[PDB]
């Protein structure tokens, strides 16, 4: 949920109040007389925390709710893939106000090369069967969308403007040690740990982090000490932690392969 | 429904299609006595907007003959082995009502090459292609039925049916020269006023690399053109700006311009 | 004995 | 098929690709025609009016001498018929030093069609997008002649000739109207019997030519722009009606 | 009913002085399969997990459907020869009732082989549109290979198989247990080749003066198919000429009429 | 039942109205007539005669006429097992025809079938082996089924037909299945000299004619191309309107079915 | 049925009938049986339980009898999934296979997955023919969504085996899961005794015994060798018709036979 | 629904969308007087976010005809030769009532250009509305029937069905004028409040020619940051501090520094 992320102390806005607000606070929008915004998108890199904020407004909507990663769109038997996302938002505006997930569309939102294949050419009219949805004749007041991919330059243009995406937000990156020291009081305070806690001393090193990376050492250091007959408490020696997450040591393309 | 005195362009085109079929009702005895039977069989190549589907509702007009209507998509079904049964139950019945024409139209979506493909439906269009070639000639005749087909491109395409035994003369069509652009013109603009300014052997010329069918548009889009200044009857001026216009993005010559 | 199968009665399929 | 993607390899045919397909680049050039009467030679030309922005202080040229007696006309493009123009009249500067005695035009139609022929033969070479021709007189004589020239390497010697837009209807054209049982003697019907020529291409834009003719002795002569506008009337002024 | 209709081959059989070569193949065969089918105690006695079946797979013409002809009546051991298509026909009640009495009957008449076609079409190892269309067939004679053994059953019944695609097929098969020995026909060298050339021939007129090795060295990319067809139109080739015989000449352009190539032959050569 | 609709009944062709290929005959008839005709030569010596020949060769290049020609020669029955009749939907209704369409044969004797185009059916190969459902693998696999693993009959002659002979499978080059590969192709000269008089029998033209000039000018073609120059070439003088043909018309029918020009030799 | 064994938790192969190793099997001991055994720690702690893990290293290391069977102490249905054996040339329905185990694995209460020949996901991707290898990450894609989004379960676990690894360098799919990534051996020379022991049992041959097959099996070092020299070396005390083994016959065995097995 | 009130921004064009349809419905006499053609349907091509669609649905309000739509590739179908008969059971349900008018919004779905190594039964029903549009019974569908598409950009596809005899005009619908995008803020603002002392036209001389549905999301957003404070009128300061923003991250990933050029 939302106590249970760390660092999102801008990001987690703009959301809460892009979906719940309007359906919980809508007549003061009219009260000016605006039509509100229906589409939003979160890029930022892997491990930064994206498809898991959802999950807490998932547990916090009082709306309905859908999951649709966009490797779920195509199969090998044309035409059906559209019907399909054109089941998917009939679906959506009768159980309103609703709202839908997305946690991929980089396979599917691109750039509309000039195609000369099958394959490239029926992955574009998926495409389409978004936007003559999202703007068309037919369109509605009650459904919101919440995008999602690891980077976002490429896609194209059409996608993004106003009446699709409103309000597209970023993240940070791997770097920026405000939040880290955020997020190993939180995740760390969830457990119990020792005395003798050396947190102090690993937040100020100079290495970049996700939010992926701390699950993986916080638990396999959470791993070493269980493993020796312990009951609760993780030594202050878990300095093979941080260490053995050091995975560009473990890329031999990393280490041998331009020179 | 149309008719002729409504192309006066294609002549050296049009004299054939006349020789397949506009005659041989009327004066058989001329190829009999020879000793000579005439064409099972007509293409017409594409080049678009010059009038290829116009002739052959013109003929329409005076055949004295059952005369059929089909494009390219109808032959194919759903069922997977009904298709080819509808290519031979069309021409059973054109032979029960013979003397008879048929007339398959952008073709292109049947005739293809035999791509060898892996897909499941692909297949059986192309024993769709394959029964009317077993149909046509294949094995016994069929006495006078006449095809007169279609397309917009062949230069890579309709591999083998095009042959003999199955389609004799290939019409083509391309855009106008010059010298047909002159009488074609008389043709739409003979309801119109015209109130003094003709000049219409500089108002079309070469270098204008327009179509036999961007003509209609142009006179049609003057004439509302001046409706709009009040003025039902037209000038020229009227054209120039519609030329201007219809032109504007057939072709660019920015790679010309080097051969010097 | 209406055992109609469904005829087999294809359909495209994208290619790769 | 992919026989026609080099200049070493026969199609089934027999016939090499990459040659005829000059004929194609040749055919997308300018008109180039030339005639012979009696004691003197003519030659045309598909000039341009392009833009106002080109100097009227300098005139383009298709034409281009070689040598007091021999001039020299083409179509196709520009670039690769720079080249042999210069190693044309390099040879015939050559033949005066060495052998102190002007060119016979037969032994300088050969020295361009000797590289036209070498420029294809051997690979790691394009060929000359380029059909020309040589007119001219021979010294210490009034034989007239124009050979033609082409990127397969071999010289004829017409009469009349045309090379690019429209060609097709030229060459028959002089067929219906010039002939051996009449030749013409001097300037002026060779050149009334020309400039009609022209007419199937040039729509009646008289700023969209030039011309030239030639003279026994080793001399030649250009012409104007007037010189040509009175020779648009007589032209039309048989065109009455 | 096709069981019924299906009977052994046992009674007319190639009689084995019709192969030529494959000196280890089948003898890698005979110490597999069939002394153990005559040392069932040892195999118990021993003991030790017997060979419960094996495969060959190999291309075309090559002696699969006949191999496992000659074996049986070699050995006196009633079969039936089977075909992957009629229990993959439009019939669908008797695919797995076949099959169920397949083994049964084999189970009697102990002891015995069963042998099967090619596995085009019943490799089967794809999850395409409809997978329970044929699902209920392999199951059941994976169920019906159990039978074979696992609780010390020593059946006398052994099974075999043929198939050109040794890739395409279920990958569940090949397990351990079920048979584990995939053998492979490999293509001829020419000491091999020229045993197959004249066994296809001895029943044709002849001549003595024959060299047969170079005729082996003019065949690569050949084998027992393409080897006796050109035995075949030598013969063709002797009457339209008008021999009683066939003299070296006549294979030799037989060669040159597999593929159809009718040279020019005398091209500026000399 | 249908079946026994398509049945021959005597068309109208000869062998005299077939040309340049004058030995690709001597295959063909060398497996079909004889055995049927004279086995007992292939008798003195006593081998099997091949028996399921093919013919595969350019399109227009005169394979059916031959096919059909061959039937009104030997009064014989002839089957003719074409396309739209093996590949019916409701499987079962399909692959029966063509074990039903042997039966037929099987039982009787002196028999010889035709299957036109092949290519729909045998040239299904198996793309990989893909599709859960293949109705064409089905009913391909039985008449190999038919006609390999074990003999068929013994007197009984096929032929098939192809345009593109790389579709079918490879086991259809292997006896028992496939004994011979006939290829029609182009002619020669001293072929079409032959392919053109008796296109030109009927034809109204007078002598003066040299078609050693012609066959000089009419490169590699068809035997359906050249029949075609006969129709044109008559067809110029109908509407210049003359009551006879001439030679110099062929010059100018023969330029246009064939489709400026290479001034380099 | 339709897809797998599943090996109704019970069929019991022995885990220790096995000239395997003691360390590694000590060290899976930790990741799947503790939990399942002893979750007041992991709940103590709250640690999630673990996520898979990899086991590297080519053929006749045993690489997945082991894996059913300690499978088969704990209990959990044990089924395939060979890469090799799961793409298809259809834009989807690579990824539609994923979903369908993902979920049916969820129809039985436990289940474990057992992936091999995995590097079929994990390409380098030098072709580089974007109409296929931009669907190849897209099924691929798939798999690290479909494996962990909502699934809170503890019976679920996952295994993947990867001859060649490190051949994958498009993603080496490191941070998270995968909590061990074990350092496989090959049969030591002492192992082959340990090993012969294992096949040589359940035979009456008047002990056929041997310091001679180390040296037989030094090089032959791989599981299928034992068991088929054992195979082998039985078929050959009946080549003529003995009633016991003599050891010179694996002495002939190792020898004879690890030919194959050192040259192709 | 919407109206033509709300499409401002231009005159020019939709004073020629109505010259071929609005005139042969109502007044056919003189243009049967005339007695010249009839013209056919209309393309109109621009880049994204300019008012395509929204012309497109403000007719409807404004035609008295029956108006049939089709959505991004609602004909394309899995089964085969069906798709067609998706087409041709749809022109029939048109001449049922003679005046019909029918819509698609994009094409680059299903018109894009012809190739054979791919792309199957789209490429055949596009090869049969090219001959329902202007073939024999299409010359007795070419009475009444009009046609509306539109596309973003037009090379993509086939010159047959941008082809004259069928498609006579072919739009431009370009990013606006200063005035254009000053006014269409009014369009989209007059419901909002008494706009305290402001002026418009200084901001969108700023804003240089970037599109028109863009000007939709500066002023949604500009209320949002006078949302948030409770401040339910607005300001100045507010618009050209969003316009000056929201365009930035489009002129952020333009750059480039490869330069192996001048
Ligand atoms: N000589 C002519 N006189 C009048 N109209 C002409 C003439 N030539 C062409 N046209 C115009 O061209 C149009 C027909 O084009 P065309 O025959 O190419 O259609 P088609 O057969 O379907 O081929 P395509 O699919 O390329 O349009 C007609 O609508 C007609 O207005
Ligand atoms: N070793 C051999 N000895 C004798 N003949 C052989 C041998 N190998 C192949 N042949 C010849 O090859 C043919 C038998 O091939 P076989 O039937 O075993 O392959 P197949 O079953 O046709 O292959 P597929 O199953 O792919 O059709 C016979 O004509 C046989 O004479
Ligand atoms: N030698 C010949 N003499 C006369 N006509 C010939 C000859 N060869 C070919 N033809 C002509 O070819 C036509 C038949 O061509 P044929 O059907 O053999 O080609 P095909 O490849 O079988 O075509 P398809 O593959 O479509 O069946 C006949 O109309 C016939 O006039
Ligand atoms: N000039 C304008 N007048 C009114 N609304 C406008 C204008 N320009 C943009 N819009 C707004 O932009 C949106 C329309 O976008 P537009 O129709 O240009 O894209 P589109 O054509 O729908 O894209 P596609 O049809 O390719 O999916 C509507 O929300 C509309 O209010
Ligand atoms: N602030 C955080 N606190 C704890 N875990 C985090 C945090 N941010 C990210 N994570 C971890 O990173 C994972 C999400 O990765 P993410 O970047 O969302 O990939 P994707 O967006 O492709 O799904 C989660 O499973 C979570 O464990
Ligand atoms: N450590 C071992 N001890 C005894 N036998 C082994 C051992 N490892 C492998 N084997 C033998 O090899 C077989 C397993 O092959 P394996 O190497 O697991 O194939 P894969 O590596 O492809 O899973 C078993 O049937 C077993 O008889």
């Amino acid at each position: 949920t939302y106590a249970d992320v760390g660092g999102l102390d801008m990001q987690k806005q703009e959301i809460r109040e892009a979906v719940e607000l309007p359906l919980v606070q809508a007549d003061l929008y009219e009260q000016i007389g605006i039509d509100p915004p229906r589409g939003v998108l979160l890029y930022g890199p892997p491990g930064t925390g994206k498809t898991m904020l959802v999950k807490a407004v998932a547990n916090s909507t009082k709306a309905a709710f859908i999951r649709v990663n966009g490797s779920e769109f195509v199969h090998k038997y044309l035409g059906e893939g559209p019907r399909m996302v054109r089941d998917v938002f009939r679906l959506a505006r009768e159980n309103a106000p609703s709202i839908i997930f997305i946690d991929e569309v980089d396979s599917i939102a691109t750039k509309r090369f000039d195609a000369q294949t099958g394959s490239d050419r029926e992955v574009q009219r998926i495409l389409i069967e978004l936007l003559t949805q999202m703007d068309g004749f037919d369109q509605s007041t009650n459904v919101k969308v919440i995008m999602a991919t690891n980077r976002a330059d490429t896609l194209d243009p059409a996608l993004l403007r106003p009446g699709r995406l409103d309000r597209k937000i970023e993240f940070p990156s791997l770097r920026d040690r405000r939040e880290r020291r955020l997020i190993f009081g939180t995740i760390a305070s969830k457990m119990s740990l020792a005395p003798e806690a050396d947190l102090d001393s690993l937040i100020i090193r100079n290495d970049s982090l996700s939010g992926a990376v701390i699950a993986a050492i916080m638990q396999e250091a959470g791993l070493r000490a269980v493993r020796k007959n312990r009951y609760v408490i993780l030594q202050s020696d878990l300095e093979e932690a941080y260490a053995t997450q050091v995975k560009t040591d473990n890329t031999v393309d990393k280490f041998d392969f331009y020179k | 429904t149309e008719s002729y005195s409504d192309i006066g362009g294609l002549e050296s085109q049009i004299q054939e299609i006349k020789e397949s079929v506009e005659l041989p009702l009327t004066h058989p005895e001329l190829y009999e006595e020879m000793g000579i039977k005439p064409p099972k069989g007509v293409i017409l190549y594409g080049a678009p907007g010059t009038g290829k589907t116009l002739l052959a509702k013109a003929v329409a007009n005076q055949t004295s003959a059952t005369f059929l209507r089909i494009v390219g998509s109808e032959l194919i079904q759903k069922y997977l082995g009904d298709g080819p049964r509808l290519c031979r139950q069309i021409f059973k019945v054109a032979g029960e009502n013979a003397p008879s024409i048929v007339f398959i139209d952008e073709i292109d979506a049947i005739g293809t090459k035999r791509y060898d493909s892996n897909s499941g439906g692909e297949r059986e269009i192309q024993r769709t292609m394959l029964e009317l070639l077993n149909q046509l000639d294949g094995f016994d005749d069929r006495g006078d039925v006449k095809v007169i087909m279609a397309t917009n491109k062949i230069e890579t395409l309709d591999p083998a049916l095009i042959r003999p035994g199955r389609i004799d003369r290939k019409i083509l069509f391309e855009n106008p020269d010059l010298s047909t652009k002159k009488k074609i013109l008389g043709i739409h603009t003979s309801k119109m006023n015209l109130s003094e300014d003709v000049n219409l052997e500089t108002l079309v010329t070469t270098k204008d690399d327009l179509s036999g069918a961007d003509i209609q548009a142009m006179c049609t889009e003057a004439g509302l053109l001046a409706l709009r200044e009040r003025r039902m009857q037209v000038t020229a001026e009227d054209f120039k700006q519609a030329k201007e216009r219809v032109m504007k993005n057939k072709v660019e010559e920015n790679l010309e311009g080097l051969y010097l | 004995n209406n055992e109609n199968v469904s005829a087999r009665l294809g359909g495209a399929s994208i290619a790769v | 098929s992919g026989y026609d993607r080099a200049l070493s390899i026969f199609s089934p045919d027999g016939h090499i690709f990459q040659v005829e397909y000059a004929l194609e680049a040749v055919k997308r050039g300018t008109c180039a025609v030339g005639v012979k009467g009696k004691n003197c030679v003519v030659l045309g030309c598909e000039r341009r009016s392009t833009l106002k922005l080109q100097d009227t202080r300098i005139t383009p040229s298709k034409v281009s001498k070689i040598d007091s007696h021999v001039v020299l006309s083409f179509s196709g493009l520009n670039a690769d018929s720079r080249i042999l123009i210069e190693k044309a009249r390099v040879e015939a500067q050559s033949h005066r030093l060495t052998l102190e005695d002007p060119v016979t035009v037969e032994y300088l139609t050969r020295y361009v069609a000797g590289v036209q022929q070498r420029y294809t033969q051997s690979g790691g070479v394009r060929p000359f997008g380029v059909s020309t021709l040589i007119a001219g007189f021979d010294p210490r004589d009034d034989e007239p002649k124009l050979y033609q020239t082409e990127p397969s390497g071999i010289y004829s010697s017409w009469s009349a000739q045309t090379i690019g837009r429209n060609s097709k209807t030229v060459r028959e054209f002089l067929e219906k109207n010039y002939d051996r049982k009449e030749p013409p003697a001097t300037v002026e019907e060779c050149v009334k019997l020309t400039v009609r020529s022209l007419l199937e291409v040039v729509q009646t834009g008289a700023k969209n030519i030039e011309i030239t003719v030639v003279k026994p002795d080793s001399d030649i002569v250009a012409l104007s722009s007037e010189e040509i506008n009175q020779y648009v009337t007589q032209i039309e002024q048989e065109k009455q009606e | 009913s096709r069981v019924k209709a299906m009977e052994v081959d046992e009674k007319p059989t190639e009689t084995y002085s019709d192969v030529g070569g494959l000196d280890k193949q089948i003898e890698e065969l005979v110490e597999a399969i069939v002394l153990p089918m005559k040392r069932a105690d040892k195999f118990k006695d021993m003991g030790i997990r017997a060979p419960k079946g094996a495969l060959m797979y190999g291309p075309p013409g090559t002696g699969k459907t006949l191999l496992a002809r000659a074996c049986a009546a070699q050995t006196n051991a009633t079969f039936l020869k089977l075909a992957a298509p009629q229990l993959v026909q439009m019939y669908i009640g008797e695919g797995a009732k076949l099959v169920r009495d397949a083994f049964a009957l084999a189970k009697e008449k102990a002891p015995t082989i069963i042998f099967i076609d090619e596995l085009d079409a019943i490799g089967t190892k794809r999850f395409d549109s409809e997978k329970s269309g044929d699902r209920e067939v392999q199951r059941t004679m994976l169920e019906l290979l159990n039978q074979l053994d696992g609780f010390s059953s020593d059946d006398r019944v052994k099974v075999l198989a043929a198939t050109n695609r040794v890739d395409v097929l279920d990958p569940a098969l090949l397990r351990s247990g079920r048979l584990d020995r995939k053998i492979e026909f490999p293509l001829p060298s020419e000491d091999s080749r020229a045993q197959i050339l004249q066994i296809h021939s001895r029943k044709m007129t002849t001549d003595d003066d024959i060299n047969w090795q170079e005729l082996a060295r003019s065949t690569d990319e050949f084998n027992g198919a393409q080897l006796k067809a050109v035995t075949v139109e030598a013969g063709m080739i002797a009457l339209r000429n008008g021999q009683s015989s066939v003299k070296h000449e006549d294979f030799v352009e037989g060669i040159s009429e597999v593929q159809a190539r009718k040279s020019k032959s005398v091209s500026f050569y000399a | 039942s249908v079946t026994m609709m398509t049945v021959e009944e005597k068309p109208d062709v000869t062998y005299s109205d077939v040309g340049g290929c004058k030995d690709q005959i001597e295959k063909l008839r060398e497996v079909v007539e004889l055995p049927l005709l004279s086995p007992e030569r292939f008798a003195t010596l006593g081998i099997d005669p091949p028996k399921g020949i093919l013919l595969y060769g350019p399109p227009g290049t005169g394979k059916t006429l031959c096919a059909r020609a061959v039937a009104n020669r030997t009064d014989a029955t002839f089957i003719r097992v074409i396309g739209s009749e093996l590949v019916q939907k409701y499987v079962g209704e399909g692959a029966r025809m063509v074990r039903e369409l042997f039966e037929m044969a099987r039982t009787k004797k002196a028999c010889i079938i035709f299957f036109d185009e092949i290519d729909a059916v045998g040239g299904a190969r198996f793309d990989d082996g893909a599709g859960g459902d293949n109705e064409v693998q089905r009913t391909m696999l039985e008449l190999i089924t038919q006609l390999d693993g074990f003999d068929p009959r013994g007197n009984i002659k096929v032929m098939f037909a192809t345009n593109r002979p790389n579709t079918l499978d490879p086991a259809l080059l292997r006896p028992g299945r496939i004994d011979r590969k006939v290829e029609f192709s182009l002619p020669d000269l001293e072929g079409r000299a032959n392919i053109f008089r008796i296109h030109s029998k009927s034809m109204s033209v007078e002598r003066g004619i040299r078609w050693e000039l012609i066959s000089r000018l009419c490169p590699n073609s068809t035997g359906a191309e050249l029949r075609s120059v006969c129709t044109e070439a008559g067809m110029f003088a109908i509407r210049a309107r003359r009551k006879v043909a001439t030679e110099k018309d062929f010059l100018k029918a023969v330029d246009k079915v064939i489709s400026s020009r290479y001034m380099q030799y | 049925l339709v897809y797998n064994m599943t090996s109704f938790e019970q069929g019991e192969i022995t885990f220790d009938g096995i000239g395997g190793l003691t360390e590694q099997i000590r060290e899976l001991r930790e990741v799947i049986e503790l939990p399942l055994k002893n979750p007041e720690i992991f709940q103590r702690v709250g640690i999630k339980p673990p996520k898979g893990v990899l086991l590297y290293g080519p053929p006749g290391t045993g690489k997945t009898l082991l894996a059913k069977a300690v499978a088969a102490t704990i209990g959990a249905n044990f089924i395939f999934s060979p890469a090799s054996g799961i793409v298809d040339k259809y834009i989807g329905e690579s990824a539609r296979i994923i979903r369908e185990m993902f979920a049916y694995a969820k129809e039985h209460e436990p289940c474990i997955i057992f992936m091999d020949e995995v590097d079929a996901i994990g390409g380098r991707r030098f072709s580089e023919g974007t109409s296929a290898d931009r669907e190849i990450q897209r099924t691929l894609m798939e798999l690290l969504t479909q494996m962990d989004g909502f699934d809170n379960l503890g019976q679920t676990k996952i295994i993947m085996a990867t001859n060649r690894p490190d051949t994958l360098d498009p993603a080496l799919l490191r941070p998270g899961r995968l909590d061990r990534k074990v350092e496989i051996p090959l049969p030591n020379e002492a192992g082959r005794l340990e090993i012969f022991k294992i096949h040589t049992a359940k035979v009456k041959k008047t002990g056929e015994f041997d310091f001679e097959a180390a040296v037989k099996m030094s090089d032959g070092f791989n599981g299928a060798d034992i068991r088929n020299c054992a195979t082998e070396a039985g078929f050959f005390a009946i080549r003529d018709d003995r009633d016991h083994i003599n050891p010179d016959d694996l002495m002939k065995a190792v020898r004879k036979v690890a030919e194959v097995k050192k040259l192709e | 629904d919407s109206t033509y009130d709300m499409v401002g921004g231009l005159t020019k064009q939709i004073k020629e969308i109505k010259e071929v349809i609005e005139l042969p419905v109502k007044h056919p006499e003189l243009f049967e007087s005339l007695g010249i053609a009839q013209p056919k349907g209309v393309i109109l091509y621009g880049p994204p976010g300019t008012g395509k669609t929204l012309l497109a649905r403000a007719v409807a309000h404004h035609t008295d005809c029956k108006f049939i739509r089709v959505s991004g590739a609602e004909l394309v179908q899995k089964y085969i030769g069906e798709g067609s008969r998706m087409v041709r059971e749809l022109f029939v349900m048109a001449r049922e009532h003679a005046p019909s008018i029918i819509f698609m919004d994009e094409i680059d779905s299903i018109g894009s250009t012809r190739v054979e190594g791919s792309g199957g039964g789209d490429s055949e029903v596009q090869r049969t509305m090219l001959e329902l549009l202007n073939q024999l019974d299409g010359f007795e569908t070419s009475k009444n029937i009009k046609i509306i598409m539109a596309t973003n950009r037009l090379d993509i596809l086939d010159p047959a069905l941008l082809r004259p005899g069928r498609i006579d005009r072919k739009i431009e619908f370009p990013p606006p004028s200063v005035a254009a995008r000053a006014e269409i803020l009014r369009i989209h603002s007059r419901k909002m409040n008494l706009t305290r002392g402001i002026n418009l036209r200084k901001v969108a001389e700023k804003m240089n020619g970037c599109s028109g549905a863009d000007v939709k999301g500066v002023c949604t957003e500009a209320g949002m940051y006078a949302l948030r404070e409770r401040r339910i009128h607005v300001t100045q300061e507010d618009f050209e501090l969003a316009v000056g923003k929201v365009m930035n991250k489009n002129q952020e990933t333009a750059i480039s520094v490869a330069k192996l050029f001048k």
